[PDB]
């Protein structure tokens, strides 16, 4: 042993075993799903009650970054909003440069460089964090990031991290993307988590939908109640 | 053979060795890729593959080509969490070049500075040396064409033929008996071989989606990427 | 498969005569794409005995009229580079240049005893270099032996073309197992 | 010396190569060679047989990290 | 960040200095080179062999200048000569600014190896692993240098360095006197060269610069080829 204490020592075959480990913490987090319709982004987090004693609305897992940027976290929650604060000054950074709204790809560029930051020295650990970012641009449309614990980023069409992240994207490429506007999006955003965390494994869990596009003007906002209403009225279909 | 922590840091061992860059190097290898260039004579060439896993993930993001500055390109093997960050530097660095000289900056010349910034890792005992490496293309005026490769461990040489990942040996293996004829080699001449180097050693016979050609050529010294369709008109040229 | 040869075959035997053999050139290469496949064991087969024996018609116009010594090093040097374009050896070098290069020295076994020895030594030179590999490998052989034999026949048997047969002697013993013609 | 060798094929240019050759692989070059040969179907042995024979039997690959020099 | 602030060499109970010591065995699985001074400014050689023939022996090279009349070439690793290579292009820059005149060879020699020993001694990092050769004919008489991962120099008649330095070194103790000539230590240089060298010595395989009165140049693949002809 001793090969995997630093992030600084290579494994003897030649690579690192803490970014494994913070790896093997983010599907401990729940789940945390998010695809891009035709004209807009959604995030779907479901939430686990753990007590009764808690407050409805506490402790969300699903951040804003800018007016338009998303974000949805997997992980550690203090690391998570650690890096929301960093991100949300790095934007606070471009536009008090440059004088406009910073695009998806060099923010995820520069989030990236942070995180890979924590990745080279016995003084830091990596963070144990994976979340996905998404906005719209009336003149870029819709993007749709994600970003490992390591600090690797790519595009999706959807992604889907947590601990059923197999059995949640399995589901998601029956979908058909590329032409829904995302109205029925939230329907089925909703239910391919409704099928998964049975009551087996959780006691009760919570519904948290994030939603942005043209249709939002843009902005970034939550999904208003009746609309998730009419997902929880899309809920119990999926039992035949 | 070892003493002490020459298995964990950047000292000598008792051989005269040092384990960790040599450990680095098949880091490179752990990335499961391998890329081609060769130089012309009067154009120089990169080619390599790329494998998009899922209909989720968008093809367009998975460039291994970037283009440093407006003449000068390059393609990244090893990590990318690494590699992205080298890209990086390189701009960085080109651009100081240019506003402290104001002039091009000669790719050796370049490829020099990160060889010299790379030679820092290894050189003290507390940072992680970058496990990936690096290519790089230029027109030079009184040169044409050339073809630098920056290691890990931060040598580098002017090559004629260039291949560098998993099936590296044996594509250089390929190369020799290639460049040994010693044939006048014009622009579509080293497109073919080129395509025909990891097409015979990985021995796949594609179709253009999974691959990507950076070019530069003495006429139009501007690094450009090419498109699926002309890399159909080049593969069904090959097609005899 | 086979009959798209047949029917080209039936379409430019009629062209071999009256049409010149640069289209001969010119469908070299499209039964020469049939040349990569052979996807039948027996097509491909039939298809070079047709367009094989369509070259030894390039030879029964061109060996034939005054096209002769140049042309020749124009056709086996194209036959050994039509071993090499597709496929290694003649595509597949199995029941296949039974029925071209022995009849290749069948027509020029039926030259050797027209033509006069401005050429015939280059007809010469363009058989002795299947020696290697090409003729007397799987079923030929008893047609070098008249033309090595004729090499001393030019002169009419000096002492040095009498001593050229030497290379030839002990070791198609083992090229085909014959009790009689080959003693 | 009992092979067939066509006309033309070097030998010093492949005694003139350096690294760890035996005694016994030899006889594995010659002999793998002719088996490639037969592969041919060829009663005569060329010089590309012996150049993929060699590379056939040798493999190292450098063994060097060559900027420990 | 910041570093350690500690040494990792420390003196051992037999009182040596373990990674000095495995310092000296890399520079000893080094490439071997030689170098030998004659009546008239010094001949450094060295044995360059690409590891296949897709190199471009044009591109690096192993014989540097330092400034008009001081040329230098090592035996070792690759990466760590070009610093120190590039450290002593400063420093006789700062020379040359306080003084207005070209640098003395042995005032260099203190300011390069006081940056060895003082970086083997610094907190926190490996040391060198490199051994190098100095040439140059500063006021008419030519000098020859040779450094060391330690920090010390010394004066050297003629040696080498690298692979098999034992050997050569006996081959120049029988071969070398006090009265040659440049030409005479190529031709000797290359001799020692060929003592150790691969099977075959073109035009490309080593690497020759001179000093004179003229003071430091390096040669061209022309003339090089034109010494190994004529030779051995």
């Amino acid at each position: 042993t001793g090969y995997d204490l630093s992030a600084s020592t290579f494994s003897p075959d030649g690579r690192v075993f803490q970014v494994e480990y913070a790896m093997k913490a983010v599907e401990n987090s729940s789940t945390a799903i998010g695809i891009r319709c035709k004209d807009g982004v959604v995030f779907g987090v479901e939430k686990l009650v753990l007590s009764k004693l808690y407050e409805e609305g506490s402790n969300k897992r699903l951040f804003n970054v800018d007016r338009h940027v998303g974000m949805a976290v997997a992980g550690l929650l203090a690391d998570a909003r650690s890096l929301a604060d960093i991100a949300r000054e790095e934007a606070s950074n471009f536009r008090s440069n440059f004088g406009y709204n910073i695009p998806l790809k060099h923010l995820a560029d520069r989030v990236a460089m942070y995180v890979h930051a924590y990745t080279l020295y016995s003084a830091v650990r990596p963070f144990g964090c994976s979340f996905m970012l998404g906005s719209y641009s009336v003149n870029d449309g819709a993007q749709l990031y994600m970003i490992d614990p390591s600090g690797v980023s790519y595009g999706y069409w959807g992604c889907a991290i947590g601990k059923a992240r197999q059995a949640a994207k399995t589901e998601i490429e029956k979908l058909q993307m590329k032409e829904m506007t995302c109205r029925d999006i939230v329907k089925e955003v909703a239910k391919i988590i409704y099928i998964v965390h049975d009551e087996v494994k959780d006691k009760a869990f919570e519904l948290e939908l994030s939603w942005v596009g043209e249709l939002t003007n843009g902005r970034h906002e939550i999904v208003p109640k009746d609309i998730r209403e009419e997902a929880e009225k899309y809920a119990k279909e999926s039992l035949k | 053979s070892s003493a002490g922590f020459d298995r964990h840091i950047t000292i000598f061992s008792p051989e005269g060795r040092l384990y960790q860059v040599e450990y680095a190097f098949k880091a490179i290898n752990q990335g499961g890729l391998t890329s081609v260039a060769v130089r012309g004579k009067d154009c120089a060439v990169i080619v390599t593959q790329k494998k998009v896993p899922d209909k989720l993930l968008d093809s367009s993001t998975v460039t291994h080509l970037f283009k440093i500055t407006e003449n000068i390109g390059c393609v990244m093997t090893g990590m990318t969490a690494d590699s992205r960050s080298q890209v990086q530097r390189a701009r960085y660095e080109a651009a100081n070049w240019k506003y402290k000289y104001g002039y091009e900056i000669p790719v050796d010349m370049l490829c020099k500075r990160i060889a010299d910034i790379s030679q820092v890792y290894t050189q003290n005992a507390e940072m992680r040396p970058l496990g990936c490496c690096m290519i790089l293309i230029g027109i030079d005026e009184e040169q044409g064409p050339q073809v630098y490769k920056c290691d890990p461990a931060g040598y580098y040489c002017g090559f004629k033929a260039t291949a560098a990942g998993v099936k590296q040996t044996e594509s250089t293996s390929f190369l020799e008996k290639k460049v040994k004829k010693k044939f006048d080699w014009t622009f579509e001449q080293t497109v073919e071989t080129a395509i025909t180097c990891l097409s015979t050693v990985l021995s796949i016979d594609f179709k253009p989606s999974e691959i990507e050609v950076g070019v530069v050529t003495v006429e139009n010294p501007k690094f450009r990427i090419l498109t699926e369709a002309e890399i159909d008109a080049h593969l069904v040229a090959l097609a005899e | 498969m086979a009959d798209g040869g047949s029917e080209r075959a039936d379409g430019r035997i009629v062209k071999m005569e009256v049409d010149y053999s640069a289209t001969v050139d010119q469908r070299l290469p499209e039964c020469a794409k049939l040349a990569k496949e052979g996807r039948l064991q027996e097509v491909i087969e039939t298809l070079l005995s047709l367009e094989k024996q369509t070259r030894t018609a390039s030879d029964m116009v061109s060996t034939s009229r005054i096209l002769v010594a140049v042309v020749k090093m124009c056709y086996e040097a194209k036959e050994w580079d039509l071993l090499n374009e597709n496929i290694m050896l003649l595509s597949k070098r199995r029941s296949q240049l039974k029925q071209a290069v022995a009849k290749m020295v069948q027509q020029c076994c039926t030259y050797v005893e027209e033509i006069t020895d401005l050429p015939i030594k280059l007809r010469l030179i363009d058989t002795l270099r299947m020696v290697t590999e090409g003729k007397i490998y799987v079923e030929i052989e008893r047609a070098r032996l008249t033309k090595t034999l004729a090499t001393i026949k030019e002169q009419n048997g000096d002492v040095k073309e009498a001593a050229s047969i030497l290379q030839e002697l002990q070791v198609e013993t083992y090229g085909s197992m014959e009790k009689k013609e080959r003693v | 010396s009992k092979m067939n060798l066509s006309e033309e094929v070097d030998l010093e240019d492949y005694v003139a190569r350096p690294d760890k050759i035996s005694g016994a692989d030899i006889n594995s070059i010659c002999q793998e060679s002719g088996m490639l040969a037969v592969r041919e179907n060829r009663y005569i042995v060329l010089a590309k047989d012996f150049e993929k024979a060699y590379k056939t039997v040798i493999k190292k690959d450098e063994q060097e990290h060559e900027f420990y020099k | 960040e910041r570093g350690y602030s500690f040494s990792l060499t420390t003196f051992s109970p037999s009182g040596k200095l373990v990674q000095i010591e495995y310092a000296l065995a890399a520079v000893a699985g080094g490439a071997p080179s030689v170098g030998i001074k004659a009546a008239n400014g010094v001949v450094l050689a060295t044995e360059k062999k690409q590891k296949s023939i897709l190199y471009d022996e044009r591109s690096v090279h192993k014989v540097e200048p330092i400034t008009k009349h001081i040329g230098l070439v090592y035996s070792g690793m690759g990466p760590d000569y070009r610093v120190l290579v590039h450290r002593a292009r400063k420093l006789a820059q700062q020379y040359y600014l306080v003084y207005q005149e070209p640098i003395p060879t042995a005032q260099l020699v203190q300011r390069v190896a006081s940056v060895m020993q003082e970086y083997t001694q610094s907190g926190g990092v490996r040391p060198f692993g490199v051994s190098l050769l100095i040439c140059g004919w500063n006021e008419g008489r030519p000098y020859l240098f040779q450094s060391d991962p330690s920090g010390a120099y010394f004066a050297w008649k003629a040696t080498a360095m690298g692979k098999n330095y034992v050997n050569g070194k006996t081959f120049l103790e029988k071969r070398y006197n006090e009265d040659l000539e440049l030409e005479d230590a190529i031709h000797t240089a290359i001799l020692t060269l060929k003592e150790s060298f691969e099977g075959q010595m073109t035009e490309d395989n080593i690497e020759v610069g001179i000093c004179n009165e003229a003071g430091f140049r390096r040669l061209t693949p022309t003339e090089v080829k034109d010494y190994l002809a004529a030779i051995a």
